[PDB]
Protein backbone atom coordinates (compact mmCIF):
# COMPACT_ATOMS: atom_id res chain seq x y z
CA UNK A 1 0.00 0.00 0.00
CA UNK A 2 1.70 3.13 -1.47
CA UNK A 3 4.63 3.17 -3.91
CA UNK A 4 6.54 6.28 -2.74
CA UNK A 5 8.62 8.69 -4.90
CA UNK A 6 11.97 6.81 -4.94
CA UNK A 7 10.59 3.57 -6.40
CA UNK A 8 8.61 5.41 -9.09
CA UNK A 9 11.86 7.18 -9.90
CA UNK A 10 13.53 3.79 -10.27
CA UNK A 11 10.82 2.96 -12.81
CA UNK A 12 11.46 6.10 -14.87
CA UNK A 13 15.26 5.81 -14.64
CA UNK A 14 14.97 2.23 -15.86
CA UNK A 15 12.95 3.48 -18.84
CA UNK A 16 15.77 5.93 -19.56
CA UNK A 17 18.75 3.60 -19.38
CA UNK A 18 16.92 0.87 -21.28
CA UNK A 19 15.30 2.94 -24.02
CA UNK A 20 17.08 5.68 -25.94
CA UNK A 21 17.59 9.17 -24.55
CA UNK A 22 17.44 10.82 -27.97
CA UNK A 23 16.74 7.81 -30.19
CA UNK A 24 13.72 9.65 -31.62
CA UNK A 25 15.53 10.21 -34.93
CA UNK A 26 16.90 6.71 -34.46
CA UNK A 27 13.78 4.51 -34.49
CA UNK A 28 12.53 6.65 -37.36
CA UNK A 29 15.72 6.10 -39.37
CA UNK A 30 15.77 2.39 -38.54
CA UNK A 31 12.24 2.25 -39.96
CA UNK A 32 13.29 4.37 -42.97
CA UNK A 33 16.00 1.84 -43.80
CA UNK A 34 13.92 -1.35 -43.68
CA UNK A 35 10.27 -0.46 -44.28
CA UNK A 36 10.65 2.77 -46.24
CA UNK A 37 13.26 3.44 -48.94
CA UNK A 38 12.04 0.20 -50.55
CA UNK A 39 8.60 1.78 -50.95
CA UNK A 40 9.68 4.65 -53.19
CA UNK A 41 11.69 2.23 -55.30
CA UNK A 42 8.88 -0.31 -55.54
CA UNK A 43 6.36 2.37 -56.48
CA UNK A 44 8.18 4.01 -59.38
CA UNK A 45 8.34 0.51 -60.83
CA UNK A 46 10.11 0.57 -64.17
CA UNK A 47 11.51 3.43 -66.24
CA UNK A 48 11.80 4.19 -69.96
CA UNK A 49 12.96 4.01 -73.09
CA UNK A 50 11.10 5.98 -75.78
CA UNK A 51 11.72 2.85 -77.83
CA UNK A 52 9.16 0.35 -76.49
CA UNK A 53 11.27 -2.85 -76.64
CA UNK A 54 13.54 -2.41 -73.64
CA UNK A 55 12.30 -1.86 -70.11
CA UNK A 56 13.96 -1.98 -66.70
CA UNK A 57 12.27 -3.36 -63.60
CA UNK A 58 13.43 -2.05 -60.23
CA UNK A 59 13.82 -4.79 -57.62
CA UNK A 60 14.89 -4.20 -54.03
CA UNK A 61 17.55 -1.89 -52.58
CA UNK A 62 20.29 -2.87 -50.14
CA UNK A 63 22.29 -0.44 -48.01
CA UNK A 64 26.03 -1.07 -48.12
CA UNK A 65 28.66 -0.34 -45.48
CA UNK A 66 29.89 3.24 -44.81
CA UNK A 67 32.80 3.64 -47.23
CA UNK A 68 34.43 6.30 -49.38
CA UNK A 69 36.49 6.38 -52.55
CA UNK A 70 39.33 8.85 -52.09
CA UNK A 71 41.64 10.04 -54.87
CA UNK A 72 41.25 8.35 -58.27
CA UNK A 73 38.64 6.03 -56.77
CA UNK A 74 39.83 3.74 -53.98
CA UNK A 75 37.15 2.14 -51.83
CA UNK A 76 38.03 2.40 -48.13
CA UNK A 77 35.85 1.77 -45.04
CA UNK A 78 34.93 4.92 -43.10
CA UNK A 79 34.21 5.71 -39.45
CA UNK A 80 32.49 8.92 -38.21
CA UNK A 81 35.68 10.43 -36.79
CA UNK A 82 37.42 10.07 -40.16
CA UNK A 83 34.44 11.81 -41.78
CA UNK A 84 34.39 14.76 -39.38
CA UNK A 85 38.15 15.17 -39.59
CA UNK A 86 38.38 15.07 -43.40
CA UNK A 87 35.30 17.13 -44.34
CA UNK A 88 33.79 13.93 -45.75
CA UNK A 89 30.23 12.58 -45.81
CA UNK A 90 29.45 9.69 -43.46
CA UNK A 91 27.51 7.68 -46.01
CA UNK A 92 27.11 4.27 -47.65
CA UNK A 93 26.39 3.17 -51.24
CA UNK A 94 22.87 2.05 -52.16
CA UNK A 95 22.85 -0.97 -54.44
CA UNK A 96 19.70 -1.66 -56.46
CA UNK A 97 18.97 -4.80 -58.45
CA UNK A 98 17.62 -4.03 -61.91
CA UNK A 99 16.05 -6.34 -64.49
CA UNK A 100 16.47 -5.59 -68.23
CA UNK A 101 13.10 -6.49 -69.78
CA UNK A 102 13.58 -6.70 -73.55
CA UNK A 103 10.60 -7.40 -75.84
CA UNK A 104 8.69 -8.54 -72.75
CA UNK A 105 11.19 -11.13 -71.52
CA UNK A 106 13.52 -10.59 -68.56
CA UNK A 107 17.30 -10.78 -68.96
CA UNK A 108 18.71 -11.30 -65.46
CA UNK A 109 18.89 -9.26 -62.24
CA UNK A 110 21.95 -6.99 -62.09
CA UNK A 111 23.29 -5.33 -58.92
CA UNK A 112 24.34 -1.71 -59.44
CA UNK A 113 25.08 1.34 -57.26
CA UNK A 114 22.54 4.17 -57.14
CA UNK A 115 24.62 6.80 -55.40
CA UNK A 116 25.37 7.36 -51.74
CA UNK A 117 23.06 7.76 -48.73
CA UNK A 118 24.08 9.69 -45.57
CA UNK A 119 24.01 7.41 -42.52
CA UNK A 120 22.61 8.64 -39.21
CA UNK A 121 24.97 8.05 -36.28
CA UNK A 122 24.38 5.07 -33.98
CA UNK A 123 21.68 3.84 -36.37
CA UNK A 124 21.34 0.33 -37.72
CA UNK A 125 23.47 0.85 -40.83
CA UNK A 126 25.79 3.07 -38.76
CA UNK A 127 29.15 1.40 -38.11
CA UNK A 128 28.75 2.42 -34.44
CA UNK A 129 25.65 0.25 -33.86
CA UNK A 130 26.50 -2.61 -31.49
CA UNK A 131 29.82 -1.40 -30.15
CA UNK A 132 30.93 -1.23 -26.52
CA UNK A 133 32.37 1.86 -24.82
CA UNK A 134 35.93 0.58 -25.30
CA UNK A 135 35.39 0.17 -29.04
CA UNK A 136 33.91 3.67 -29.34
CA UNK A 137 36.94 4.91 -27.42
CA UNK A 138 39.24 3.00 -29.77
CA UNK A 139 37.35 4.70 -32.58
CA UNK A 140 37.92 8.17 -31.14
CA UNK A 141 34.50 8.92 -29.71
CA UNK A 142 33.07 9.13 -26.20
CA UNK A 143 30.51 6.51 -25.09
CA UNK A 144 28.43 9.47 -23.89
CA UNK A 145 27.58 10.34 -27.50
CA UNK B 1 40.06 17.00 -14.89
CA UNK B 2 42.27 15.71 -12.01
CA UNK B 3 41.45 17.36 -8.65
CA UNK B 4 42.03 21.11 -8.81
CA UNK B 5 45.55 21.07 -7.38
CA UNK B 6 45.19 22.70 -3.97
CA UNK B 7 41.93 24.57 -3.48
CA UNK B 8 40.15 27.69 -4.75
CA UNK B 9 38.77 29.65 -1.81
CA UNK B 10 40.82 28.00 0.93
CA UNK B 11 43.76 27.61 -1.48
CA UNK B 12 45.68 24.94 0.42
CA UNK B 13 46.90 21.48 -0.56
CA UNK B 14 44.06 19.07 -1.32
CA UNK B 15 45.12 17.10 -4.39
CA UNK B 16 47.38 15.01 -2.16
CA UNK B 17 44.29 13.74 -0.34
CA UNK B 18 42.35 12.66 -3.42
CA UNK B 19 43.05 8.94 -3.70
CA UNK B 20 42.60 8.01 -0.03
CA UNK B 21 39.43 10.12 0.10
CA UNK B 22 37.80 8.35 -2.83
CA UNK B 23 39.05 4.90 -1.85
CA UNK B 24 37.90 5.40 1.75
CA UNK B 25 34.39 6.28 0.57
CA UNK B 26 34.50 3.45 -2.00
CA UNK B 27 33.96 1.00 0.86
CA UNK B 28 30.84 2.58 2.33
CA UNK B 29 32.55 4.97 4.72
CA UNK B 30 30.51 8.19 4.63
CA UNK B 31 32.56 11.00 3.01
CA UNK B 32 31.48 13.52 5.65
CA UNK B 33 33.47 11.58 8.23
CA UNK B 34 36.33 10.51 5.96
CA UNK B 35 36.98 14.18 5.25
CA UNK B 36 37.00 14.86 8.99
CA UNK B 37 39.66 12.19 9.54
CA UNK B 38 41.76 14.13 7.01
CA UNK B 39 42.74 17.80 6.83
CA UNK B 40 39.32 19.13 5.89
CA UNK B 41 38.28 21.97 8.21
CA UNK B 42 36.11 24.55 6.44
CA UNK B 43 33.50 23.52 3.86
CA UNK B 44 34.78 25.88 1.18
CA UNK B 45 37.92 23.78 0.85
CA UNK B 46 35.75 20.69 1.32
CA UNK B 47 33.51 21.56 -1.64
CA UNK B 48 36.44 21.46 -4.07
CA UNK B 49 36.89 17.75 -3.29
CA UNK B 50 33.21 16.91 -2.79
CA UNK B 51 31.87 18.04 -6.15
CA UNK B 52 34.82 17.08 -8.36
CA UNK B 53 34.39 14.98 -11.52
CA UNK B 54 37.82 13.71 -12.72
CA UNK B 55 36.84 13.87 -16.40
CA UNK B 56 40.44 13.04 -17.31
CA UNK B 57 39.77 9.28 -17.17
CA UNK B 58 38.03 9.88 -20.51
CA UNK B 59 40.32 12.43 -22.16
CA UNK B 60 43.66 10.59 -21.95
CA UNK B 61 42.37 7.65 -23.99
CA UNK B 62 42.87 9.89 -27.02
CA UNK B 63 45.93 12.05 -27.70
CA UNK C 1 57.23 14.99 -39.82
CA UNK C 2 53.96 13.11 -39.34
CA UNK C 3 51.97 10.33 -37.62
CA UNK C 4 48.40 8.98 -37.75
CA UNK C 5 45.98 6.90 -35.71
CA UNK C 6 48.04 4.99 -33.10
CA UNK C 7 51.69 4.64 -34.30
CA UNK C 8 54.78 6.27 -35.85
CA UNK C 9 56.06 9.23 -37.92
CA UNK C 10 56.69 9.57 -41.65
CA UNK C 11 59.19 11.34 -43.89
CA UNK C 12 58.68 14.71 -45.59
CA UNK C 13 57.62 15.44 -49.14
CA UNK C 14 54.86 14.47 -51.56
CA UNK C 15 53.92 13.96 -55.22
CA UNK C 16 51.04 11.50 -55.38
CA UNK C 17 48.38 11.67 -52.65
CA UNK C 18 48.76 11.50 -48.87
CA UNK C 19 48.07 8.45 -46.73
CA UNK C 20 50.37 7.06 -44.04
CA UNK C 21 52.48 4.37 -45.77
CA UNK C 22 52.77 2.56 -42.44
CA UNK C 23 49.16 2.40 -41.28
CA UNK C 24 47.29 2.85 -44.54
CA UNK C 25 45.59 5.63 -42.61
CA UNK C 26 44.73 8.93 -44.25
CA UNK C 27 45.28 11.46 -41.46
CA UNK C 28 48.66 13.00 -40.63
CA UNK C 29 49.77 14.63 -37.37
CA UNK C 30 52.46 17.28 -36.99
CA UNK C 31 54.13 16.51 -33.63
CA UNK C 32 55.02 19.40 -31.32
CA UNK C 33 58.56 20.73 -31.93
CA UNK C 34 60.95 19.47 -29.25
CA UNK C 35 62.56 22.91 -28.91
CA UNK C 36 62.25 25.43 -26.06
CA UNK C 37 58.78 26.58 -24.97
CA UNK C 38 58.32 29.06 -22.13
CA UNK C 39 54.80 28.90 -20.67
CA UNK C 40 54.31 31.72 -18.19
CA UNK C 41 52.67 29.93 -15.26
CA UNK C 42 50.02 32.29 -13.96
CA UNK D 1 15.02 10.35 -51.19
CA UNK D 2 11.85 10.22 -53.28
CA UNK D 3 12.60 13.40 -55.20
CA UNK D 4 16.36 12.74 -55.44
CA UNK D 5 15.76 9.23 -56.78
CA UNK D 6 13.23 10.84 -59.11
CA UNK D 7 15.98 13.03 -60.55
CA UNK D 8 18.06 9.89 -60.95
CA UNK D 9 15.34 7.91 -62.75
CA UNK D 10 14.74 10.93 -64.99
CA UNK D 11 18.42 11.44 -65.84
CA UNK D 12 18.51 7.72 -66.62
CA UNK D 13 15.46 8.34 -68.76
CA UNK D 14 17.23 10.97 -70.84
CA UNK D 15 20.37 8.83 -70.73
CA UNK D 16 19.02 5.55 -72.12
CA UNK D 17 16.84 7.27 -74.72
CA UNK D 18 19.62 9.54 -75.98
CA UNK D 19 22.53 7.10 -75.78
CA UNK D 20 20.76 4.53 -77.98
CA UNK D 21 21.00 6.37 -81.31
CA UNK D 22 24.78 5.93 -81.06
CA UNK D 23 20.51 0.11 -81.06
CA UNK D 24 22.66 -1.69 -78.48
CA UNK D 25 22.58 -5.50 -78.45
CA UNK D 26 24.86 -6.80 -75.66
CA UNK D 27 23.40 -3.80 -73.81
CA UNK D 28 23.90 -5.88 -70.66
CA UNK D 29 23.49 -2.67 -68.67
CA UNK D 30 23.90 -0.07 -67.05
CA UNK D 31 26.98 2.11 -67.64
CA UNK D 32 24.53 5.00 -67.76
CA UNK D 33 23.10 5.77 -64.30
CA UNK D 34 25.37 8.69 -63.21
CA UNK D 35 25.05 7.96 -59.45
CA UNK D 36 26.30 11.39 -58.29
CA UNK D 37 22.84 12.73 -59.11
CA UNK D 38 21.15 10.84 -56.27
CA UNK D 39 24.10 11.73 -54.07
CA UNK D 40 24.26 15.45 -54.83
CA UNK D 41 20.56 16.25 -54.41
CA UNK D 42 20.70 14.54 -51.00
CA UNK D 43 24.06 15.90 -49.83
CA UNK D 44 23.68 19.54 -50.85
ZN1 LIG E 1 38.14 26.04 2.13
Amino acid sequence: PTLTPDELWLVMESYWKEKGFVRQHLDSYNAFIDHGLQDVVNEFGEVVPDIPNFKVKFGKIRIGQPEFQEAQGQRRPLYPMDARIRNLTYSAPLYLEMIPVVNGIEQEPVEVRIGELPIMLKSKACRLYGLSDEELIKLGEDPKD
Amino acid sequence: MIVPVRCFTCGKVLADKYYEFKKRVEAGEDPGKVLDDLGVERYCCRRTLLSHVELIDQVMVYK
Amino acid sequence: CAKCGKEVELDLATAREVRCPYCGSKILYKPRPRVARRVKAI
Amino acid sequence: FRVAFGQLVKDMQYQMTKTYQRENIQRFVRNSIRPDVLSERIEH
